[PDB]
């Protein structure tokens, strides 16, 4: 009726609270949370350890049938103890649904690759380790995938800068690329784009 | 003046005739420019026609034309391929990437600028760069190296 | 108006120049500096004051759409004309 | 408004290069169709959301 | 490919890095006489997949 | 005051796997002189390894030294199989680099930074 | 368009399409390159009437999501459910089945 | 001082060091490596130049955007010379042939050249001005060039009171005419060297030390009106140098004893070529004249400088000249070559 | 005025053709195998 | 024909550049002899077709 | 729906006139005779290369290019110093700074672009109020050196001084669209 508000429909969030239940039911041991989105979207959170156990039963249940993984990825948000939310995006063709399971770590505490479920996996935890640091156990190669040779540091954390620390340059005194410490001709100015009038009632968290 | 002047700069006019219209790229892309660049070679600016024909290897190349972002990760074999040109070697910078960092100047995996790993010879701007600007950069690289006198500054030695 | 300065370097209508003992003309050696020559500070001197009838005037710099968003300017003070603050134009009210 | 316009989807049966070819000229022809039913479907009204 | 090109920059003034595509539809509407030269293209074009 | 363990129950586990990978550094020194046409011999490759295991060597958590272990065993690796060019074997000499001077007078002469 | 008849005929035969009938150099079907001024139509909610914006806006529609079961908030017969029904299978074309 | 004069930055390449530059010979063999370690501390370098644009066009990436101010100039035009050094603060003089050539000979180029950029430094009023003459040019020297660099370097001193003269020894590098000149010896049958090499002594300096030394003269306070002397660590026998030169090599080594004069004839004899010649009578001459002993003169440890050694830097030169079989080859596989005190 | 923007005309735009049109040109096997055959015999003799 | 129409195409071709030196002119710098109606010129010397 | 691009439909059989057919197929190369006619098509086709620089690619009047600052009718400048464009700018490739000017007027004393880190993305344009920062088509300005590609106040303001006839036509000719 509205030409300028996306239609919502009840039958999916329906459909994907039930699946999350029957998910949450079937599997006591890790899912901590289940959460179904405004935007029709599956979420399910677990514990570290039963990431195995989780995609394995994802994928080769008859009901759930996720054979394909979308993605995975990880948020840095280092304002909580485990500071990286890992975050796999499934597909199940069977069924044409897709779902979303999160798990969390810190900079000590690897999780279990899933390289033995999907092998896609591989390089995405590949991309994982490079990006942020994240340990992987079992992975069959686990080294970097999109920083130069020799970088140190993880870039895609949060409290990495945005130009990072060293950059290349020809030198002909030794005939060679070198890198030296970051200088800017221009500094990259940063803007403070934040209202300070609160946009969305319906996210008003309580005082601390 | 004297007559050897002349016959100098006649020859070295004949020269640098053959040096701009005989020039060969590398066949040698990064990015969306790269995408344009053969959007260049495409049949409606025949840069076979201008007489630019690309070369894979760096040893029958003339023109090194960066065309796209280059990053951390790709300076060194940049610079290695700019190396292994023989000695007449010129380059054009294509795009704000290879020109002075572009959409990610401010990027810890990108070089600020191509001409910090290898001497570019021009700059063409733009983001892609249009095909017709491509060619633009090609002829002024021609009338660039149509200026030199290399015999006549070896004759005033 | 453009003017040289005693180092003989031409100054730009923000009014900037560089010293005579500044190390930055080498930059300019054997090339030139290029100043626009129309200036916007006399280029509006030259403007007539726009004569109109009503206390509040609007402007839009004209052209509709092609030109600034229309403000309406309070032409009451007799001693100073209002003075668009977008397009620079000045406006009077008629006191005859 | 993929739901509203009608093409058909290339299916291989071999999984190699030429059956990938073949699938992808077999998508650029459904694409000349969507195109076609784009073109006869344009629709009038605005262009941005009216939403300020 | 290079008359596609054209077709973007009619669209958006940039042969490939259009940024038509916005949150909440797109930047500018079409304009005149393109939507007649995209017919005229779609229309030829499948002699040319033929032809490969 | 109790974690979970990555490979190394106590520190002496990963002193081992340290020490391992120490030698396995040490024997790969010359090999790379050799293949990478390198300036350095082999005496300042190997002082250059000494030298990144104790800037590394104040650390005592096992789960820490075991991620510097996996980190070094992954550059090992890297030189190994070569990845790392010539450059990048230079890049830990910072040859190009002006050392800033540890003293205040310097640290005053030069500019405002500490 | 300019070609005669005989190349014409040549490149017909040697290529086995009507080339003449679609060819791929523009000569004059295109539009003017001239076009006369538009008028672009406004939206649904260029109203000066019943258009209050708290009754259109579906961006503080969306509320944070539900939380089926929580391990903290909450402190923890029926059928078999899957996410979805299952996926029907593609009906073969009507229009060009085979290749 | 002026305030864009002023250093800023931490000395990187987008740094201010606070030198304004005119760096003379720039485009020859040191002169690229001083404008690479000016630009490397973040200066205005103006680099006048007399051959091409592409010649030239290797040191355009020595420093940031704009730091970097190529011009045309010609060694006849003094206000050519006075436009180049207008705006500066240190001018460097590094212009230099090992040849004559019918427009230039040794005493324009080592004496009129430097006493007109002296000249006009002097006159547009820089406060530093720096002369790379030559070691052992004391005066009445057996070669021509020695003689000249003498002279200019009195007529310098004539000139510009203050000027600091630095005295560099063979220089050798990647791009010396040294180390490559004494391995170019290898496309002919022998060596052929005078007395069988022996009492010539010679201590070669890095060209990345002289530069490092020139900059920190550049920025010395109390180097002001001094001659420097830039030698290498340890002196060798011009023979065991060579022998050194080709065990690195691993080419193959067979001396020959020629005498001086018809080796003065065979130089001169490669020297009569229209293009850069291999070696000229000059050449030679400056190849069999012994280096003195730096005793009163300050150096590169009073400059700030570690003078790094010829058995250190020495792989990154003749590498180039090995074969296949012996490319793989490190420091240590070649003896180096016995040091001696005199 | 009028509304007047990029809309199709009235009338519907015409047919675009996007199957797979080969030309299916040729002649028959047993005609080329006979003017060959036929070629090599006049050769032969 | 048609032969006899390319070759009456190519001779106006030929002679419609003013003459001999106009067509060699026209034919070394832009590489192109065809002719059109005269749209423009300019103050800088820049003809239009 | 969908459908099969090799999956042929049951089988052909063995017939004697197929079997010849194949067996010419074969042997006297007839696909690659066909492909080499159509090639020869191509080559009695006309070429569809324009004559660079005397024939120009076709453009429109949304083209964005080199940019420009503009003026009013009364000849001041368009740019009120309000870092719009500068705050849109996705690559921050604008740098302003401004002061009150002698009249009182906001005038910018900075406006740079570096026209190297520039994307040539148009937001600056459509991000400005007042039609001052354009995009006018001129894309042949390559230059020698990195340099002369950053874009003063004083070049840009020229720029659009001499872009000025082309750039007013495009605004009137596209304008009622945006
Ligand atoms: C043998 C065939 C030679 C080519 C020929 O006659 O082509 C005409 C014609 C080609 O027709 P087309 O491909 O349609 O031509 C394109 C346009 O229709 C018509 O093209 P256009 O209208 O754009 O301009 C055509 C004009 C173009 O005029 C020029 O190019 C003049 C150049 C003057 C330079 C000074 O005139 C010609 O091309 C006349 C024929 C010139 C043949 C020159 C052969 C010798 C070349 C030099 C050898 C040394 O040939 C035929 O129709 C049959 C060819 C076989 C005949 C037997
Ligand atoms: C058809 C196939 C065969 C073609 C054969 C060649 C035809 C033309 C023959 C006559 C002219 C040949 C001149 C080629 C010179 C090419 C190299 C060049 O320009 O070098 C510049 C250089 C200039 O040398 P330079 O003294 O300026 O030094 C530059 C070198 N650095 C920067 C390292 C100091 O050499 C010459 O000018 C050599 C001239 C040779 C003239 C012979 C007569
Ligand atoms: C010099 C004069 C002109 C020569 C021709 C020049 C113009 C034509 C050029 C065509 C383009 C060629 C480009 C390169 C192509 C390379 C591919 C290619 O050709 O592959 C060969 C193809 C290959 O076929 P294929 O590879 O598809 O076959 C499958 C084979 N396996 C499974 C092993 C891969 O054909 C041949 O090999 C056939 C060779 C010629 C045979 C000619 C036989 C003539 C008839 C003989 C007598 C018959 C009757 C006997 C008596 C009966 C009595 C009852
Ligand atoms: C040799 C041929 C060179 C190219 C000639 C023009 C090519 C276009 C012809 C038309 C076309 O596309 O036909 C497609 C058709 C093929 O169409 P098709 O691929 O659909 O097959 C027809 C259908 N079946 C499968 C039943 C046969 O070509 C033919 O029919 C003829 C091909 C065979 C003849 C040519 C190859 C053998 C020649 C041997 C002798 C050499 C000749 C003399 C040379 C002298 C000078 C060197
Ligand atoms: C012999 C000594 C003189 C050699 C030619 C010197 C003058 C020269 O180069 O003239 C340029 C002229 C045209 O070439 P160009 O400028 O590239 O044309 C642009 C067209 N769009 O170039 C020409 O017209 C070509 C000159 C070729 C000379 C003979 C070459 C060997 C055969
Ligand atoms: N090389 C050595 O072994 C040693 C050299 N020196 C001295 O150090 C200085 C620099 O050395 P180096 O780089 O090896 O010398 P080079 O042979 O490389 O030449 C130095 C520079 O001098 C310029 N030059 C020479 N003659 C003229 C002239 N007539 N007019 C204009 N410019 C001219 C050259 O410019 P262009 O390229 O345009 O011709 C070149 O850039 C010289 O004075 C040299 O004598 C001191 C000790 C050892
Ligand atoms: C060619 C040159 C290229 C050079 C490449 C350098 C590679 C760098 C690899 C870095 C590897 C690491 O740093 S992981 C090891 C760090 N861990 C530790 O130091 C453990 C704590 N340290 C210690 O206990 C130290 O006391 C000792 C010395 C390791 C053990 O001493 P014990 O006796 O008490
Ligand atoms: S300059 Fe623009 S078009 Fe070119 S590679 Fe970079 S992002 Fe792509
Ligand atoms: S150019 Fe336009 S958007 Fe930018 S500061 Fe000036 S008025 Fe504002
Ligand atoms: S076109 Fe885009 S990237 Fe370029 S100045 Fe404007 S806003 Fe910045
Ligand atoms: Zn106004």
């Amino acid at each position: 009726k509205r030409p300028t508000v996306r239609p919502r429909s009840d039958v999916t969030h329906k459909q994907l609270s039930a699946f999350g239940e029957y998910v949450a039911e079937i599997l006591p041991k890790y899912v901590q949370q289940v959460q179904v989105s405004c935007l029709d979207e599956l979420e399910i959170c677990i514990h570290p350890d039963g990431v195995i156990p989780t995609l394995t039963f994802l994928r080769d249940h008859t009901n759930a049938q996720f054979k394909s993984l979308a993605d995975l990825t990880a948020v840095d948000v280092p304002t909580r103890q485990n500071r990286f939310e890992i975050v796999y995006n499934l597909l199940s063709l069977r069924f044409n649904s897709r779902i979303r399971v999160k798990t969390y770590a810190d900079e000590l505490t690897p999780i279990d690759s899933i390289v033995s479920v999907h092998i896609a996996a591989n390089w995405y935890e590949r991309e994982v380790w490079d990006m942020f640091g994240v340990f992987f156990f079992n992975h069959p190669d686990l080294r970097r995938i999109l920083t130069d040779y020799g970088f140190e540091g993880h870039p895609f954390r949060k409290d990495f800068p945005l130009t990072g620390y060293v950059e290349l340059r020809y030198d002909d005194e030794v005939k060679r690329v070198v890198a030296e410490p970051v200088e800017l001709a221009q500094e990259f100015r940063k803007f403070d784009l934040n209202s300070p009038w609160e946009a969305f009632p319906a996210y008003r968290q309580p005082p601390e | 003046r004297s007559r050897a002047e002349y016959v100098v700069t006649k020859l070295d006019d004949l020269i640098n005739w053959a040096r701009r219209s005989s020039l060969w790229p590398m066949t040698f892309g990064l990015a969306c420019c790269a995408v344009e660049m053969m959007h260049m070679a495409a049949p409606r600016y025949d840069m076979d026609r201008f007489g630019v024909v690309f070369r894979a290897s760096p040893r029958q190349a003339d023109v090194m034309i960066v065309a796209g972002t280059l990053t951390n990760k790709m300076a060194p074999a940049l610079r290695k391929v700019y190396d292994q040109m023989p000695e007449p070697r010129y380059v054009v910078s294509m795009g704000s990437c290879a020109n002075g960092g572009g959409y990610y100047h401010y990027s810890y995996s990108v070089v600020r600028g191509c001409d910090r790993i290898v001497p570019v010879d021009i700059y063409v701007p733009g983001c892609p760069p249009t095909a017709e600007a491509l060619l633009y950069g090609i002829l002024q690289l021609q009338r660039k190296i149509k200026r030199e006198q290399k015999l006549k500054i070896w004759y005033r030695r | 108006g453009v003017q040289v300065s005693p180092s003989g370097e031409k100054i730009t209508h923000t009014g900037q120049v560089y010293d005579e003992k500044d190390y930055r003309r080498v930059r300019f050696v054997d090339r030139q500096k290029e100043v626009n020559e129309n200036f916007a500070i006399d280029l509006i001197a030259q403007q007539p004051v726009n004569e109109v009838e009503h206390r509040i005037i609007a402007c839009d710099g004209g052209g509709g759409a092609l030109g600034h968003p229309k403000v309406y300017i309070n032409l009451d003070k007799e001693t100073k004309t209002g003075t668009c603050g977008y397009c620079g134009l000045q406006f009077k009210q008629h006191h005859h | 408004v993929y739901d509203q316009v009608e093409f058909d989807v290339p299916i291989g049966s071999r999984g190699d290069c030429y059956d990938r070819y073949l699938c992808r000229v077999e998508e650029m022809r459904q694409s000349l169709r969507i195109i076609e039913q784009c073109l006869n479907k344009m629709p009038p009204g605005e262009i941005k959301v009216d939403d300020a | 490919r290079e008359k596609m090109f054209e077709f973007y920059e009619r669209v958006s003034g940039a042969r490939m890095h259009a940024a038509y595509i916005r949150p909440g539809g797109v930047h500018q509407d079409l304009p005149l006489g393109l939507l007649d030269d995209i017919y005229e293209f779609s229309k030829n074009f499948s002699l040319r997949i033929d032809e490969v | 005051t109790s974690v979970k363990p990555i490979f190394s129950r106590d520190l002496n586990e990963a002193k081992r796997r340290v020490r391992e990978l120490y030698r396995a550094w040490y024997r790969e020194v010359p090999n790379t002189v050799h293949l990478m046409q390198l300036d350095i011999t082999v005496k300042q490759g190997r002082d250059k390894v000494r030298e990144m295991f104790m800037k590394n060597a104040h650390v005592t958590d096992p789960r820490v030294v075991d991620l510097l272990v996996i980190k070094g065993k992954m550059e090992l690796q890297e030189t190994i199989k070569v990845w790392k060019q010539r450059t990048h074997v230079m890049r830990f000499f910072h040859e190009t680099e002006t050392p800033r001077p540890k003293d205040f007078l310097s640290k005053f002469y030069m500019g405002h930074d500490p | 368009a300019s070609a005669t008849r005989v190349i014409q005929k040549l490149r017909n035969w040697a290529s086995g399409q009507d080339l003449q009938a679609k060819l791929q150099l523009r000569y004059q079907e295109i539009a003017k390159r001239t076009q006369p001024p538009p008028k672009l139509p406004v939206g649904p909610s260029h109203k000066l009437s019943n258009n209050y914006y708290c009754t259109r806006d579906g961006r503080r529609e969306v509320v944070p999501p539900s939380i089926i079961m929580s391990s903290q908030k909450a402190l923890v017969e029926k059928k078999a459910v899957t996410p979805a029904p299952p996926m029907k299978r593609w009906e073969l074309s009507k229009d060009q089945p085979y290749l | 001082l002026h305030h864009a004069v002023i250093p800023h930055g931490k000395g990187g390449r987008s740094s201010v060091s606070g030198v304004v530059a005119t760096v003379f010979g720039a485009t020859g063999f040191l002169g690229r490596y001083v404008v690479n370690h000016l630009g490397r501390m973040g200066s205005q370098v103006i680099i006048p130049y007399r051959c091409d644009v592409y010649d030239i066009m290797h040191l355009r990436l020595m420093g940031d955007l704009g730091q970097l101010t190529f011009l045309e100039w010609d060694a006849r035009d003094k206000d050519s010379i006075r436009k180049a050094v207008q705006h500066s603060n240190v001018v460097i003089n590094l212009i230099g042939r090992e040849w004559e050539t019918r427009n230039f000979d040794f005493e324009d180029v080592f004496v009129n050249i430097p006493r007109a950029i002296a000249q006009a430094s002097k006159e547009a009023g820089v406060e530093r001005f720096i002369h790379v003459s030559h070691l052992n040019a004391s005066m009445k020297s057996s070669s021509k060039s020695l003689r000249s660099k003498a002279v200019g370097e009195k007529e310098v001193r004539s000139v510009f009171p203050e000027a600091i003269i630095i005295r560099p020894s063979d220089i050798f590098g990647r791009e010396d005419r040294f180390l490559n000149h004494f391995a170019n010896y290898r496309w002919f049958l022998a060596v052929p060297l005078v007395s069988l090499g022996f009492k010539t002594v010679k201590q070669p300096v890095y060209v990345a030390d002289v530069s490092k030394g020139i900059v920190n003269a550049t920025k010395d306070p109390d180097a002001v009106g001094k001659t420097f002397a830039f030698t290498g660590p340890n002196r060798y026998l011009l023979f065991h140098l060579v022998k050194y030169i080709f065990g690195m090599t691993h080419r193959t080594f067979i001396p020959y004893p020629l005498p001086l004069f018809v080796y003065s004839w065979i130089g001169k004899l490669f020297g009569l070529s229209p293009f850069e010649p291999w070696t000229t009578k000059d050449k030679v001459e400056r190849i069999h004249i012994s280096d003195v002993m730096p005793t009163d003169l300050p150096g590169l440890e009073d400059l700030g400088v570690q003078p790094t050694p010829l058995e250190l830097k020495s792989i990154e030169v003749l590498r180039r000249h090995r074969t296949y079989r012996w490319l793989s080859s490190e420091i240590e596989e070649t003896k180096p070559a016995k040091t001696v005190n005199y | 005025s009028k509304v007047k923007q990029d809309m199709p005309p009235p009338g519907g735009y015409g047919p675009i053709d996007y199957k797979r049109n080969l030309p299916r040109r040729g002649l028959s096997g047993y005609s080329m195998f006979a003017v060959g055959i036929g070629a090599l015999i006049f050769g032969y003799w | 024909m048609e032969l006899v129409e390319v070759l009456k195409r190519g001779v106006q071709q030929v002679t419609g550049h003013g003459g001999l030196r106009g067509l060699l002119r026209v034919f070394f710098r832009a590489n192109d002899i065809r002719i059109g109606t005269l749209v423009g010129e300019d103050k800088y010397g820049n003809k239009y077709y | 729906t969908y459908k099969y691009v090799n999956k042929k439909e049951q089988e052909s059989e063995v017939d004697m006139k197929s079997a010849t057919d194949n067996a010419a197929r074969i042997l006297m190369w007839t696909e690659l005779i066909r492909g080499l006619g159509m090639t020869l098509s191509y080559l009695f086709r006309e070429p569809a290369t324009i004559n660079y620089p005397f024939e120009k690619g076709p453009l429109s009047p949304r083209f964005r290019g080199e940019h420009a600052l503009r003026r009013y009718p009364s000849g001041e400048e368009r740019c009120i110093a309000c870092k719009l464009c500068e705050a849109i700018c996705p690559a921050q490739a604008i740098t302003i700074e401004a002061e009150p000017r002698a009249d009182g007027s906001r005038r910018t004393t900075r406006y740079d672009i570096d026209m190297t880190k520039c994307i040539y993305c148009g937001f600056c344009q459509e991000a400005c109020p007042v039609d001052a920062i354009v995009e006018g088509p001129n894309f042949e300005f390559s230059t020698e050196t990195h340099e002369e590609l950053l874009y003063n106040k004083e070049k840009l303001l020229n720029n659009g001084d001499k872009w000025e006839a082309e750039i007013a036509a495009n605004i009137q000719a596209d304008y009622l669209y945006r």
